[PDB]
């Protein structure tokens, strides 16, 4: 159908330079604009800029100087290289499909989004997880539920994934949003809430997979 | 008592002979007094603005025209032109109109 | 330049009601003005365009209205799918300005006031054979999202060695969870003795403190 398909994750050191690739397919990119948007791990929206229909580019007034937009329209894909990278450039970036919807006023709203393009600015290299049990020195007998879990410290780039028991334990589950430390490295937890009276007879075991460094590692949590 | 509104009309084109006359068209509306209002031609990823040319206002009911006159009209004249507005401190740009010669 | 500015920041409303969303230009913008939905993890989805408009396969609840400066995205039957993030974009001008987009309003679940349930996991011994010691303390399942988390090392209130996450609302619940970490070297933490996370919450009556006694675990 009408689709944008970004290129894969990268990893960037500072000062070097990043070009993300957006393919259109079911459509014409002769006859749309296409628009950058950046998004910062739980921040808001923001415009980097756009190349229109008519090959014409705007750049957001931060951007202009190391920002640079471009369309092969005969492969049908667009380009944006942002250079001399700085960790504060780390996002999610997003071409959107502009629609000039009106005929004779130059307007237009992004209806097709591409999946995102992960970016990671940092002078840190690939480093797999360390992965250390989180058991409580105790818990009180009257207690129907206990807490157990992972910290997933020190990796890089994002992201990890975790599961517990295979996925077959989902319930009462938390996985955290990793920290960025001072180090560099990131950083999370993945607590579940269990029957207490499970502790004994029941294993826990969290199943922490990060893709950039080929790195898998189960966790075998026990309570004291 | 309204905004600032620049009306060419989306795949527009005129196919015109090389020394012969033309006049190319910009439909302005307004409601305050007469808005700013240039002209740009399309030169890869930016629009070149045009200096010293001859243009002329030409007013009408609830529409206004802004028009750039090509005297004559040269072969070295073939692209896309557009029209652009600064008036509340930003520039609103028109849809852009092709000129085959 | 053209401020796109929204109101308000965050909405706290229960399902099945509406749900009144502002966007305000600092100078007119005629009718180029959308609305866009953005969930966690997912790319934004264009809810609106040209003020007033539905999109592409949009239910009719998302009703969007004005001209020139202020504009309004009205959620009529509040569903709960629809408790996400909403943006307003610009199409007017992208000659020198900072950004087409508003800062956003995210929508969440109005719910009864919930207690967290307080854990502390001390360090592990695989962790400490490394040279460096974390400290986690959970609250688990809680609202609303405003929560008090307190690091006392032998009484002394800790300050710029610790971090905090918090996850999405619950799909199941509308809580929210919250993850402290108080980190330390090998050697500081052997220096003391006991290990507290005091925590306030509307829905705790007074601050609860978990702790524990490093080696006596």
């Amino acid at each position: 159908q009408v689709q944008l398909v970004q290129s894969g994750a990268e990893v960037k050191k500072p000062g070097a330079s990043v070009k993300v690739s957006c393919k259109a397919s079911g459509f014409s990119l002769s006859s749309y604009g296409v628009s950058w948007v950046r998004q910062a791990p739980g921040q808001g929206l923001e415009w980097m800029g756009a190349i229109s229909y008519d090959g014409i580019t705007y750049y957001a007034s931060w951007a202009k100087s190391r920002v640079t937009m471009t369309r092969d329209t005969s492969t049908s894909t667009v380009y944006m290289e942002l250079s001399s990278l700085r960790s504060e450039d780390t996002a999610v970036y997003y071409c959107a499909r502009g629609d000039y919807y009106d005929d004779y006023v130059y307007v237009y709203a992004l209806d097709i989004w591409g999946q995102g393009t992960l970016v990671t600015v940092s002078s840190a290299s690939t480093k797999g997880p360390s992965v250390f049990p989180l058991a409580p020195c105790s818990r009180s007998t009257s207690e129907s539920t206990a807490a157990l879990g992972c910290l997933v410290k020190d990796y890089f780039p994002e992201p990890v994934t975790v599961s517990w028991n295979s996925g077959a334990l989902t319930s009462g589950v938390h996985t955290f949003p990793a920290v960025l430390q001072s180090s560099g490295l990131y950083s999370l937890s993945s607590v579940v809430t269990v029957p207490s009276s499970s502790l004994g007879t029941k294993t826990y075991t969290c199943n922490v997979d990060h893709k950039p460094s080929n790195t898998k590692v189960d966790k075998r949590v026990e309570s004291k | 008592s309204c905004d600032v509104q620049l009306y060419i009309k989306r795949q527009s084109e005129h196919s015109i002979l090389a020394g012969d006359p033309f006049e190319l068209e910009c439909p302005v509306k307004y409601c305050a007094n007469r808005p700013h209002v240039t002209w740009c031609k399309l030169n890869g990823t930016t629009c070149v603005k045009l200096e010293d040319r001859q243009t002329s206002w030409k007013e009408e009911k609830n529409i206004s025209f802004f028009i750039l006159h090509f005297e004559p009209v040269l072969p070295n004249d073939n692209g896309s032109y557009r029209c652009s507005a600064n008036f509340q401190s930003n520039l609103i740009e028109s849809h852009s109109t092709t000129l085959y010669v | 330049e053209i401020v796109l500015t929204q109101s308000p920041g965050t909405l706290s409303l229960s399902p099945g009601e509406r749900a009144t969303l502002s966007c305000q230009a600092s100078q007119s913008i005629s009718t180029a003005l959308a609305w866009y939905q953005q969930k966690p993890g997912q790319a934004p989805r264009l809810l609106i365009y040209a003020a007033s408009t539905l999109a592409s396969g949009i239910p009719d609840r998302f009703s969007g209205s004005g001209s020139g400066t202020d504009f309004t995205l009205t959620i009529s039957r509040l569903e709960p799918e629809d408790f996400a993030v909403y943006y307003c974009q610009q199409g007017y001008s992208s000659s020198n300005l900072d950004n087409v987009f508003g800062g956003g309003t995210k929508v969440e679940i109005k719910r009864t006031v919930a207690a967290p349930s307080v854990f502390i996991f001390p360090p592990s011994d695989e962790q400490l054979k490394s040279g460096t010691a974390s400290v986690v303390c959970l609250l688990n399942n809680f609202y609303p999202r405003e929560a008090k988390v307190q690091w006392k090392v032998d009484n002394a209130l800790q300050s710029g060695n610790s971090q905090e996450s918090v996850t999405e609302q619950d799909s199941k619940d509308s809580t929210y969870s919250l993850s402290s970490t108080l980190t330390l070297s090998k050697a500081d933490y052997e220096k003391h003795k006991v290990y507290a996370c005091e925590v306030t919450h509307q829905g705790l009556s007074s601050p609860v403190t978990k702790s524990f006694n490093r080696g006596e675990c």
